[PDB]
RNA sequence: UGCGAAGCUAAGUCUGUUGGAUAAUGGCUGAACGCCUCUUAAGCCAGAAACCAUGCUGAUUAAACAAUACUAUCUUUUUUGUUUGCUAAUGUAAAAGAGAAAUUAUAUAUGUACCGGUACAUAAAUAAUCCUAUCACCUUUUUCGUGAGCUGAGCUGUGAGCUAGGCAAUAGUUCUUUAACAACAAAAAAGAGCACAAACUGUAGACGACUUU
RNA sequence: CCUUCGAUGUCGGCUCUUCCUAUCAUUGGGACGCAGAAGUCUCAAAGUGUCGGAUUGUUCACCCGCUAAUAGGGAACGUGAGCUGGGUUUAGACCGUCGUGAGACAGGUUAGUUUUACCCUACUGAUGAAUUUUAUUAUAUAUAUACAUAUAGUA
RNA sequence: AUUUCACUCAUAUUAAAUAAAAUAACUCCAAGUGGGCCAUUUUUGGUAAGCAGAACUGGCGAUGAGGGAUGCUCCUAACGCUUGGAUAAGGUGCCUAAAUAUUCGCUCAUGAGAUCCCAUAAAAGGUGUUGGUUCAUAUGAACUAGCCCUGAAAAUGGAUGGCGCUAAAGCGGA
RNA sequence: UUGUUUUCACUUUCUCCCCGCACUAAUGUGGGGAAAACUGGCUUUAUUUCUUCAAUUAUUUUUUUUGCUGAGGA
């Protein structure tokens, strides 16, 4: 028969299932609309998830309860020392999806970005990328041809630094950032001027503007349903312990659905949060990154200590409010809206 | 189901036609129209020195015999329309709040405010081929002229629903746009 | 199907399997005729383990004769033969299982000088 | 039937007779390659197709339905499940009949140069009268989250201007053989003349 | 017992889109039915927390696939064959001319020439068609096209043909007409690095797995 | 009285999921005996939501209160190897009525053991090979080819 | 009334027809059975029931085979083992052997319809279309009955058997 | 309480006349009139190989190409 009392179901059935993620990195599902109008720019770039701290923040709300009022807000740091451009990619429109075309590389590449193909560079004898850069500028140029003609879709292979950062890992963050902007024409050149220098985040990014940010939660091992799902603990008075769902399904179908809640893994998961706004992008060069006019005083944004976990943020960064899902050293992708 | 059954459309002296396939193009000194009649199965004889057109229908059960004059009338529509515009003038009513039209983008896209004093704009954009303005001689009217029939009654039909009021008793709240009258220039 | 060699024709080969003893070690596939109440092959359901029937039956001309059109007979030492010097082209002889190798090549020769044909002529040699 | 491989058309086919037919070609043991797939046509309106499409979209199987009816979308796959359900897919031969038939949208790159057959029991212009209403696959597909249309469009566009062009140069290439054919009718001996005239040749 | 970093944690903090096509309904043009009619004909419009997309999550859910980087004695023709568990070696869901690329409309189409229109041709049992097969050999006279090498150009070979000549088939009446494709083995001729483990890490974790050095 | 008496655990609540629409609210409409406000009838619509408590074992019920609304139902009267065990429904005992009595009560009351998953499947997570009679939305300097293409490892 | 003598009443087809009618009749010994159920037709109780109780015959039981997708009882038809032929019931778009057969009408359904048992549908309506009947100077009416439509709402997701089918692969014929 | 008889009305035109006089679906047409007589029908004479001699039934005689089977041994 009915319930007595409904009450809406938990968790979301849309973020199943509720398994391991396949990568650390946050990968991109979809980039955004591309624009003809707007000039040839990028739409996305890579971080580390530093830490946080808060700030304040003179509020211009008006007919707000807190207008004028000074206001402390939560804001996650972003490590984002200048990305790498090593490559550009073609796509074009096929009745089964996105299909490359080719992908040329840069005329050289860092030991840092080489190392992401091995899996023990140590005793490697480091031979990727060694012959096949080399080649003739003419078919360079041949490549680029078919893919102004043919192509629909353009994206820049670019990759994080992160002997600039304190982590432990050496092998660099690779990522296709999508082009988004002009005709071919101009996409090709913007990219082509731009296959080997670094990318900063400034290019990128302004302040004051929205981003999505897509990561891969904290891992939290194996959990229980209490915990996973939120369902209520049982009585006290349970006989086999009281974590746990009381009955999961009805005598039919004669089958557990895939809507009930279980045991398993919690945590690890991709997560694309939008609508986080951009503070101020400090920059590596300058003394007074989390300085302010109202505070005059000399200091980066690195805490007293270093940053908990993390380290010292020596490069670009972005002060990004709220929080974002990831642990600390994890890679977190910004993406323009 | 009869054998054979015909109507004749009589071309005015001004209009230029032309028909391929059931495929209609009306040219007069007021613009170019064009119908597509592909859905019916018709014969249409165009004769040009003696100008009339007919349609003949063979074997027409009398669900497809209605349309031999649904045929004819659209093309006398479009020889009147493509020879003098056709025109809907539109009355605006109101009882308290006046009705603000405002006519811009080179008489398209009217814009509607102070409607029972919403004071939120409303709009509605003409379709191809029809020009809207308003009246010199009555301060409260619209005209909406084109030479396609459809596309001003239609134009007209949007301009009437877009300014419909909710939540009052209908047959008091009179106030709206309504089609006053339908002629031609 | 049928087998038919010569004038003998077989109406049947693939001799009849007990009911489940496909699937049953304790189930002899020995035939047996299956009582039950719904028993499938007894109420003779289509695709299941016909039975045996008088209608399989070879005709009684060719009957009990071998494949070489003459009749077997079982003999355990030479003076069983004596009956096989009339009709040594209508039967033809097979030493018994229990019979040595001493009165084997006996009988051998014997039904070699006989005219008649020995079927199990190599065994035990 | 008795060809390597039949390459069809299905611009202008009822889906439900094309089915049928290439079924039973199918199960004869005879290799068919569906082209233009989202051109087919369904008898009655779009709205009511796209209702029995919701109808299939509402079937899934309540406790994992991942296992449910995978419902799929190009019209080339729905074309491809039409024969299927046309066709004993669950024995040895019925899959390899199954197998035997190859589903596109479009014309890709071997099929554009070979010679496209129509089934003429099957065409919209014969088995329906024309006062009665018919859906496009193509657009239906669209309506139920293809979304692939007009990219279809596109390609097949490009497709007509280049076959248009093949087909100017065999124009030429025909006429330059008749008008030698003519000429060199004139050399041979007389008899085969006559031979070659009394048979149309 | 106080305080209690780090880590977990909510009672704390942050974030939670817009398009298409529709239903109800209201309408347009408009016959049936001289009028009228939202269509209870044809042909159209606007339209909902619904539907489908967009976005998001998986994708060993497609026993799916692409591009790229580097690499393993390896890669191309001919002959003979595949008639201690092994160390030569064979399989076909379909060869017998398995021949055939324009597009489109179905109460019409297609090509050409001018400026969707005009004019003229073409097609209208369309595959009920067209195209492709047998002229062996060798010798003579020769004609015309393509490959190697040579310097737009000469020669050799190849393909097709021309004139003239003689030159073969035979297995007893058929038992599939052993004729296709792909692969493999042997022998000849030519060219041609990684990953796991280990130690470390802890952005991970029941164990695998995962992130690292 | 058709199946189950060599046993399908028979009330309610708690927990949890899903489904229906005969829609309570929310969305957009039509009608009104519709001035506005409030409301009533009704259409498309199941996307979202339908609560806190006092008494009672209760379902049902009835009040207090919030709410936008506190709609109706199904899933073996969903759900006992999920719980609980208040009731019902063994054995102890008390009362009332009935019986000569042993005892009876669709009368009341109190106390009264709630067993097993390590199997298959399902579901939730976690490793993981193998995949040619297999695949192909192309590959080739405005130009041919399916009579083709594709070895394998790592990343 | 009995008995005995006479005469004689078709029989060559046989005191009407037809009859694998003596496969009869009789006697003895004995097994199992003595819970039945279903269909057509009739019928009692009951609001009704896949309900309870009866009558006739045929079946199921005790029995498979072809068909009805599926099914103890429906249709065809009952059974030794085979080879050919031709059919019954039922079918011939594919699943699936055989007609995308021929010929004539009807029907468009924004929940069409599609084989006895059989797997529900009614009163009441329609200015949907098709054909008839009777009244009024090619019109207005009133009827009538075919198909279609409203009436027509339920719970896992879903079933003319499935796909699908509309110049039917639907309905009624030939 | 049946027969019998009588009347008009029945056809083709690539014919003509008038009206609309191009009005048609039309290489024609609508309405109203005339004409004979090809067309159609009938009556005679000769023929049925120019052509037809059908269909159904009864009663008979063959024929093309082919599938399966060969019991027995007087």
């Amino acid at each position: 028969s009915h319930r007595k009392f409904e009450r809406p179901r938990h968790g979301s059935l849309g973020f199943l299932p509720r398994k391991r993620c396949k990568r650390l990195r946050g990968k991109i599902r979809s980039f955004p609309k591309d624009d003809k109008e707007k000039p040839p720019h990028f739409t996305a770039f890579m971080g580390y998830k530093a830490g946080m701290t808060h700030i304040v923040r003179e509020v211009d709300k008006p007919g707000s309860k807190l207008h004028k009022k000074e206001i402390v807000e939560a804001c996650t740091i972003i490590e984002c020392a200048p990305m790498v451009v090593v490559g550009i990619v073609g796509y074009r429109e096929t009745p089964k999806g996105l299909r490359i075309l080719s992908t040329v590389w840069a005329n050289h590449v860092s030991d840092e970005f080489r190392r992401r193909y091995y899996k023990n560079w140590y005793k490697s004898e480091k031979k990727a990328f060694t012959k096949s850069l080399n080649v003739p500028e003419a078919t360079k140029n041949c490549l680029l041809k078919r893919i102004e003609k043919y192509c629909t879709v353009l994206r820049a292979i670019c990759h994080t630094q992160p002997s600039k950062t304190p982590l432990r890992m050496k092998k660099a963050h690779i990522m296709e950032v999508q082009i988004n902007g002009g005709s071919m024409k101009e996409k090709l050149e913007f990219v082509k001027e731009m296959l080997e220098k670094n990318l900063p985040v400034s290019t990128v990014f302004n302040p004051n503007e929205m981003i999505d940010v897509i990561s891969v939660t904290k891992g939290h091992g194996t959990k229980g349903v209490v915990s996973r799902y939120g369902v209520k603990r049982l009585p006290r008075k349970t006989h086999r312990g009281l974590r746990k769902v009381a009955c999961i399904g009805a005598w039919h179908p004669a089958r557990v659905q895939f809507q009930i809640p279980r045991h398993g893994q919690k945590g690890y998961f991709h997560r694309t949060e939008r609508n986080k706004k951009i503070y101020r992008i400090g920059l590596k060069t300058d003394k007074n990154s989390a300085s302010t006019d109202a505070d005059i005083t000399e200091k980066k944004i690195t805490p007293m200590g270093g940053f908990p976990h993390y380290g010292v943020v020596n490069e670009d960064f972005l002060l990004l409010k709220g929080c974002v899902a990831g642990t600390k050293k994890r890679p977190i992708t910004l993406r323009k809206n | 189901k009869t054998i054979v059954s015909t109507q004749k459309v009589l071309i005015p002296e001004g209009v230029k036609v032309a028909i391929n396939a059931r495929k209609v193009t009306v040219s007069g000194k007021y613009g170019t129209l064009r119908r597509s009649f592909r859905h019916l199965p018709i014969d249409i004889r165009l004769n040009k020195l003696k100008k009339y057109i007919k349609v003949v229908m063979w074997f027409g059960v009398p669900d497809s015999l209605a349309c031999i004059r649904t045929v004819c009338t659209h093309l006398k529509n479009m020889f009147t329309g493509v020879t003098k515009k056709f025109l809907y003038k539109m009355r605006l009513v109101h009882a308290h709040f006046p009705i603000n039209s405002n006519i811009v983008d080179n008489n398209t896209r009217i814009e509607i405010r102070n409607y029972l004093g919403e004071k939120s704009v409303r709009f509605v954009k003409a379709l191809p081929g029809v020009v809207i303005e308003k009246s010199p001689n009555v301060k409260d009217e619209i005209y909406v002229s084109g030479a396609d029939i459809e596309n001003v009654s239609l134009t007209a039909a949007l301009i009437h629903q877009s300014v419909l009021c909710r939540n009052k008793d209908i047959r008091k709240f009179l106030d709206g746009i309504y089609v006053s009258e339908v002629t031609t220039v | 199907a049928v087998k038919k060699v010569g004038k003998i024709i077989k109406k049947r080969t693939k001799k009849f399997t007990r009911f489940q003893s496909n699937r049953f070690m304790r189930v002899k596939p020995a035939w047996r005729k299956p009582r039950g109440i719904d028993c499938r092959v007894r109420r003779r359901y289509k695709g299941t383990n016909l039975m045996p029937s008088i209608g399989y039956g070879s005709n009684k001309k060719t009957k009990f004769l071998l494949p070489n059109n003459k009749y077997k007979y079982v003999v355990k030492n030479v003076k069983e033969m004596e009956p096989l010097i009339m009709n040594h082209t209508k039967y033809c002889v097979q030493i018994a299982h229990n019979v040595s190798s001493k009165k084997r090549k006996q009988i051998i020769e014997r039904a070699k000088q006989m005219n008649v044909s020995v079927i199990n002529a190599k065994a035990r040699l | 039937m008795y060809k390597k491989e039949y390459v069809i058309d299905c611009k202008g086919h009822l889906l439900g007779r094309l089915a049928s037919l290439i079924a039973k070609e199918l199960l004869n043991g005879q290799r068919i390659v569906a082209v233009r797939c989202e051109d087919i046509n369904i008898s009655g309106s779009l709205y009511r197709n796209k209702l029995k499409y919701q109808e299939f979209l509402r079937l899934r199987t309540n406790t994992n339905p991942k296992k449910g009816p995978l419902h799929l979308r190009e019209p080339s796959k729905i074309l491809w499940r039409c024969v299927r359900g046309m066709l004993p897919h669950k024995t040895y031969k019925g899959q390899l009949a199954l197998k035997k038939l190859k589903v596109c949208v479009g014309m890709p790159y071997p099929y554009d140069k070979k010679k496209k057959y129509v089934l003429p029991s099957a065409l919209r212009a014969f088995r329906l009268k024309k006062h009665r209403r018919y859906c496009r696959l193509g657009t239906l597909s669209s309506r139920v989250g293809w979304n692939y249309d007009t990219l279809v469009k596109k390609n097949e566009v490009l497709r007509k201007q280049v076959s248009k062009a093949y087909y100017k140069k065999k124009v030429n290439n025909l006429n330059e053989k008749k008008e030698i054919k003519t000429e060199a009718l004139n050399l041979i001996n007389p008899e085969q003349r006559q031979v070659l005239e009394n048979f149309g040749y």
